[PDB]
């Protein structure tokens, strides 16, 4: 029974067989946000969407950042790319965002109705014959079907392992983005530039000496 | 739980049970227990062959061309460092060659993967249906037309062991090329000549301390 | 029966002599509750063990200063080490709390749930963190020589020796602070002065401890 | 029943005379734990065997090569192999030898086989006393020889420590220091060059230089615990 803190008392609601079926369950819930079984089902979906969104976004800040330093690309800092892109753009940011909310809202709305009634989007005739493939799988938050082109979710032996990798990289990615935001205000430089500075002189270039994080010292 | 009769990377050491000598080069080396899960170890078995076989070709393709140049043999590609072959100008641009490379490799690799997923299912020529590989081949060892000289009909177990030993050494050598080239800044055979010129004062300890 | 801090006074009920260094000294009944007594037993040992390291370190460096080897006084070492070695104090402080925080959190949850740190969670170590008693980790990491796994009679004798040298060290560390505040000199600087003229050089004549003097 | 370090005393329970050189000396009870004694048994032999070779070498160096000070032999010696060339061979060769000896201590009888040559093998033996190739010739009874080995070995371990402190204080070799003692035995004892009493403390000066320049680098050379010298 792996736990975030050995010797601590795991919350009872996280030890139930339903709770232990969740990937990445290390008994971490000190504030008791998941005590209600109905709430935990909703928060699990929130983590998956935050996990997957964070991984896509971090990959879009980090991989372009390294290649930019390597000289294979020329991409501005993630906190400047918004301004640079909108200049040589076919639309203003107001129009671009409004479309984004229609498309994301429509797609998100279908996902929302599946949380309320799992498998309800396979209603015959609701879509133009495509509703059959929108039923999802038996596990909420793992749609599969058209979202799994290579069919990696059809191997029962590897299923639990895959879900653990996703949540682990997802949680790490979520913290990475929080680090990008905190390191922009703290240091006023890019993520890869901050890493370069730390590696040069680790013992003098860190948050303990940035003059922000520890105001008392 | 591993028997003591089998060769051991560290004599007198307990070794994992799942490394029971079935695979070639099974010396029980797995301090991190990476291959504990049989499904994963099934994948890692093929990855070692693929990384090894390419490494053997790559190392052969980095030493022999340089060895010929020193001997004086003259060809237009002579005198080009293994890490400068990319910059060299050929009959076609690098991009066009790269595009052809992926299209050709996409066919063969997916063909190889299909056998791994379902062994024996990719042993037939799509066009000339008469052609076919022997039905007894296992993943990673196609045989048939891939073994024209019939060497696999002899002591196969010894040959598999010899392949993986040479392959593992080749993989280490290539990592040496990257480390040495990135540090020394010269070709591999040049480093060997420097070491032979003065073996005692040319260790990596001497070389790296001087830099920092 | 057993000796007590105040001869003639019966020892408290909650102090039965089982613990090491028990002289029935608890005038304020701070450890009357059995569970709170476990917490303080370990608090005393940690305080005592640190004081022994502190006292030995202060004494040794003071000998280096008097002999002229160039060591600074214990009350100036911190400033000298940082400046001479060019160390960022806030970074050194943070590193200390990561290492102390990890090590000392493990000791915290072993007290709450004994044996919990020996479940193999930490790098697979399953027996070096099990613990022998309250405040006595044991094991082949904290007790490599196995002096707690040999003779049982002598191990109990050492527990008596550990606590009493720990209490003595704790008093000494208070002496270093009080003497520095009153005198402004190093530990062995005070000792040398006393040996010179013990009658006319002591706390009763420093002009501070006894203001009415 | 057997001679003891302090005649008339009772040896500790965990000491019973089974091991060679077992004279019942263990005031701190470091050998009480069975496993700890097994490890400490190995280290005593290794320490003693190294000391005997080291002590013999220092004496022979002074006789053969009086000019060179064994203390300064580290920097004085010059060889084509260079500083780091010598260290490289020493590290790899010692790493192999020590690991194999270490493995036998953990799991005896597992590293007796010769890796390269199959036919050759080490006969069964006790931990710390390899046989076969290591012991081509035995003058007499092993039991007597083992006692002789440790008693000479224990003396050698003290002898080497004597060289270091004599070298650091007198700044001379072992034989050279002895000749000084014979010249003026009364004025050369450690009592006759150091003394501490209430109010005064006199200690000998460290005669080894504070730092040593060796091929462009500075090697610290501190006297051992010079601050606590008498
Ligand atoms: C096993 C795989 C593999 C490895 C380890 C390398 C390793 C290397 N290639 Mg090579 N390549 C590999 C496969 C391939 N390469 C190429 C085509 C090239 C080219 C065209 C070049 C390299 C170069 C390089 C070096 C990059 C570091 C450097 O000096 O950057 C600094 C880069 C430069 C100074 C080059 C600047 C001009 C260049 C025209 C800009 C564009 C470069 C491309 C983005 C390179 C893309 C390579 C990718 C696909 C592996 C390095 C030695 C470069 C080299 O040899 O530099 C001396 C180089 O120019 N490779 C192809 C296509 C057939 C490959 C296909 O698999
Ligand atoms: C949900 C998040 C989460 C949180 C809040 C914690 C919180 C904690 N865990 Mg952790 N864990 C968490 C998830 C998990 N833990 C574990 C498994 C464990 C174990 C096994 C243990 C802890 C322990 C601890 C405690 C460490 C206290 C301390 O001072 O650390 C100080 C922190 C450090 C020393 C490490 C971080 C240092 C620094 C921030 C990063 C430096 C990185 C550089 C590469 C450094 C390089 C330096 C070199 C080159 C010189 C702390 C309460 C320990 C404890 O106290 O147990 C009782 C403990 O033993 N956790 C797992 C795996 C199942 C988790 C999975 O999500
Ligand atoms: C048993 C080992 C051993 C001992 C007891 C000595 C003892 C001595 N050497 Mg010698 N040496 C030894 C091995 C070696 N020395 C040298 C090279 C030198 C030089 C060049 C010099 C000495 C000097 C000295 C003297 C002063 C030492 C001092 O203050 O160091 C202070 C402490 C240090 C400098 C570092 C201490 C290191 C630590 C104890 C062990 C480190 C372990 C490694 C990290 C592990 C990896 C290595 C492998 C081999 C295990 C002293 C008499 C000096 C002298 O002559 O003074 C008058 C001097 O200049 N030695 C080599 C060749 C590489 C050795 C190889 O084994
Ligand atoms: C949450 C995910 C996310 C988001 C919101 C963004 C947002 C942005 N990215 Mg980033 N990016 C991401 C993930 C993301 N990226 C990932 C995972 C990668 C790969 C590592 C990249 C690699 C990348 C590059 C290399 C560049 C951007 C750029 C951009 C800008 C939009 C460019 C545009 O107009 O596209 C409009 C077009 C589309 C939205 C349609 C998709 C078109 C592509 C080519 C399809 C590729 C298909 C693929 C080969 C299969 C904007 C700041 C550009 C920028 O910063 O410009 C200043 C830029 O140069 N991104
Ligand atoms: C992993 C395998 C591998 C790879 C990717 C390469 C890749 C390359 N080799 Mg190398 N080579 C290899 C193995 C490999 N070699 C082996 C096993 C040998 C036998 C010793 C050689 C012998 C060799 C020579 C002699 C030369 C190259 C050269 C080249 C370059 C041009 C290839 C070409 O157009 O060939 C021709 C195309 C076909 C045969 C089809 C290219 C960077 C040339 C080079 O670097 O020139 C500057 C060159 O002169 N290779
Ligand atoms: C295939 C293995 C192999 C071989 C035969 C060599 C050979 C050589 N290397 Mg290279 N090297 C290797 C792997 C290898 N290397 C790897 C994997 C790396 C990456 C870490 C490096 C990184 C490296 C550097 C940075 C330097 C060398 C250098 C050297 C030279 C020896 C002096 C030295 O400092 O060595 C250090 C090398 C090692 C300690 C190798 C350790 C790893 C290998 C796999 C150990 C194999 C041991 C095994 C018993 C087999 C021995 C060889 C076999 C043919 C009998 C010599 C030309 C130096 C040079 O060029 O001097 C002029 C130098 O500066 N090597
Ligand atoms: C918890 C107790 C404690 C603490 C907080 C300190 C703290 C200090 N000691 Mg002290 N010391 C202690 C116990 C302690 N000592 C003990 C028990 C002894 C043995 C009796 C010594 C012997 C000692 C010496 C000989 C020296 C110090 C020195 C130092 C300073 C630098 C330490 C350093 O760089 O370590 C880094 C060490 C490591 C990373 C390896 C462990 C620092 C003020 C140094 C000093 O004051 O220099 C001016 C110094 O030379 N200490
Ligand atoms: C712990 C053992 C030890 C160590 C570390 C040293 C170290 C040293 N000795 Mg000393 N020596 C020792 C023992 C030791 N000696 C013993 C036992 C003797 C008596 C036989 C001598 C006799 C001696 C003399 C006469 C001289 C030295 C000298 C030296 C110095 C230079 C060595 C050299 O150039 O070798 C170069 C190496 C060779 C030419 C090849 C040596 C091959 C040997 C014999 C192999 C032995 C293998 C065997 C298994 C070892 C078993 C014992 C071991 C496990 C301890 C150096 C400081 C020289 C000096 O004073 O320099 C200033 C010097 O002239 N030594
Ligand atoms: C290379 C740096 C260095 C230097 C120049 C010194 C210098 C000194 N040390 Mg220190 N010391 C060091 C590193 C160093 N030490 C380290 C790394 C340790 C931890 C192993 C110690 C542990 C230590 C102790 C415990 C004592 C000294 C003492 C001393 C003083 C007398 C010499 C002595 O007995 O050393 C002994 C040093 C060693 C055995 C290790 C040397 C490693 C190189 C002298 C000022 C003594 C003193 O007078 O303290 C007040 C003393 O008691 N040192
Ligand atoms: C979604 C996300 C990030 C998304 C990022 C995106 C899309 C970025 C996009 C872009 O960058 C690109 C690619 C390129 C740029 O040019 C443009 C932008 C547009 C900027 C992060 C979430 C990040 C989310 C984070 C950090 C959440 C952390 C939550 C924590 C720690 C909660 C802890 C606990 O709640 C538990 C679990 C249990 C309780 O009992 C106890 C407590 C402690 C309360």
């Amino acid at each position: 029974r792996q736990s975030w803190l050995p010797g601590s008392q795991i919350p009872a609601h996280l030890d139930t067989p339903a709770a232990q079926a969740l990937a990445g369950n290390f008994g971490f819930d000190p504030l008791g946000l998941g005590k209600d079984p109905v709430a935990l089902r909703w928060y699990q979906q929130a983590e998956l969407i935050h996990c997957r969104t964070a991984m896509a976004g971090v990959a879009g800040i980090l991989i372009p950042g390294l290649l930019t330093k390597a000289g294979a690309l020329n991409v501005p800092e993630w906190y400047d790319a918004g301004k640079v892109a909108i200049e040589n753009s076919f639309a203003p940011w107001g129009s671009l965002l409004a479309v984004q909310l229609f498309l994301c809202g429509f797609v998100e709305a279908k996902r929302w109705q599946d949380i309320r009634k799992p498998g309800s989007q396979g209603e015959p005739g609701s879509f133009l014959g495509f509703e059959a493939s929108l039923k999802g799988t038996s596990e909420l938050g793992y749609p599969g079907g058209p979202f799994d082109p290579l069919g990696l979710s059809k191997e029962a032996d590897k299923w639990a392992d895959w879900k653990l990798k996703e949540v682990k990289n997802g949680r790490l990615a979520m913290l990475a983005f929080l680090g990008f935001v905190a390191q922009k205000y703290a240091t006023g430089a890019g993520p890869v530039d901050n890493l370069a500075a730390h590696l040069k002189d680790p013992w003098h270039v860190n948050y303990a000496t940035n003059g922000v994080s520890l105001p008392f010292l | 739980k591993r028997d003591a009769a089998l060769p051991s990377w560290m004599p007198g050491a307990d070794l994992p049970g799942y490394l029971n000598g079935t695979l070639p080069g099974d010396f029980g080396f797995d301090p991190l227990y990476l291959g504990q899960d049989p499904v994963k170890l099934k994948w890692y078995a093929q990855a070692e062959l693929m990384n090894a076989r390419f490494a053997m070709l790559a190392v052969a393709g980095i030493l022999v061309p340089e060895l010929l140049s020193n001997i004086g043999f003259s060809w237009p590609g002579a005198g080009v460092a293994w890490y400068d072959a990319g910059k060299f100008e050929y009959f076609a641009p690098a991009s066009s060659l790269f595009g052809v490379q992926m299209l050709l490799f996409a066919w063969v690799e997916i063909r190889r993967y299909q056998d791994f997923v379902k062994p024996g299912s990719a042993n037939q020529d799509p066009i000339f249906t008469n052609n076919k590989l022997p039905d007894g081949n296992e993943p990673g060892y196609p045989g048939g037309i891939f073994d024209p000289f019939g060497w696999s009909k002899g002591d196969i177990k010894s040959l598999k062991l010899k392949e993986i030993k040479n392959g593992r050494l080749a993989m280490l050598a290539f990592a040496g090329f990257i480390g040495q080239a990135y540090t020394t800044g010269t070709t591999p055979l040049k480093n060997l000549s420097t070491h032979l010129a003065d073996p005692w004062s040319t260790t990596v300890w001497q070389n790296d301390l001087a830099r920092l | 029966v057993r000796p007590v801090w105040f001869p003639g006074n019966p020892p408290p009920a909650h102090l039965d002599g089982s613990l090491a260094g028990d002289y029935g000294f608890d005038p304020l009944f701070l450890g009357q509750e059995p569970q709170t007594l476990k917490w303080y037993v370990q608090a005393e040992l940690v305080h005592g063990r640190f004081a022994m390291l502190g006292a030995a370190g202060i004494i040794l460096t003071s000998i280096g200063a008097k002999v002229g080897l160039g060591f600074p006084e214990w009350y100036d070492a911190g400033k000298v080490v940082v400046e001479k070695n060019n160390i960022d104090f806030p970074t050194l402080m943070v590193i200390q709390f990561y290492l102390m925080g990890w090590a000392e959190t493990k000791r915290w949850y072993d007290f709450k749930n004994p044996g919990s740190q020996a479940d193999g969670s930490f790098l697979g170590f399953t027996e070096e963190f099990k613990g022998l008693e309250n405040g006595y980790p044991g094991g082949r990491f904290f007790d490599p020589m196995g002096l707690s796994r040999g003779d049982a009679a002598k191990y109990q004798e050492y527990k008596q020796k550990e606590v009493k040298n720990g209490r003595l060290a704790m008093i000494a560390c208070l002496g270093f602070a009080a003497q520095y505040a009153a005198t402004g000199k190093g530990p062995l600087d005070n000792l040398a002065d006393h040996l010179a003229d013990p009658n006319h050089v002591n706390f009763a004549t420093n002009g501070v401890s006894i203001p009415i003097a | 029943s057997r001679p003891l370090w302090l005649p008339g005393s009772t040896p500790p329970a965990h000491l019973k005379g089974d091991l060679p050189g077992d004279f019942g000396f263990d005031p701190l009870g470091l050998g009480a734990n069975a496993e700890s004694l097994k490890w400490f048994k190995e280290s005593e032999l290794v320490h003693s065997r190294w000391a005997m070779a080291a002590v013999a070498g220092i004496l022979v160096q002074e006789i053969v090569r009086p000019d060179v000070f064994w203390y300064n032999a580290g920097k004085e010696v010059e060889s084509p192999l260079g500083p780091l060339g010598l260290l490289a061979v020493e590290f790899f060769l010692m790493h192999w030898v020590e690991v194999r000896r270490w493995q036998d201590l953990r799991k005896p009888g597992s590293v007796d086989q010769d890796p390269i040559f199959s036919q050759y093998k080490l006969p069964p033996h006790e931990v710390g006393y390899p046989g076969g190739v290591f012991a081509p010739f035995i003058p007499g009874d092993l039991a007597e020889l083992k006692v002789k080995e440790i008693k000479n070995g224990r003396l050698a371990m003290l002898a080497f420590v004597g060289f270091v402190m004599a070298a650091q204080v007198t700044g001379k070799g072992p034989i050279a220091a002895l000749q000084e003692h014979l010249a003026d035995p009364w004025g050369t004892t450690i009592f006759s060059k150091a003394a501490v009493v209430p109010g005064q403390a006199v200690a000998p000066p460290c005669k080894i230089p504070a730092s040593v320049s060796y091929k462009g680098i500075e090697i610290p050379t501190p006297c051992f615990l010079q601050g606590l010298w008498p």
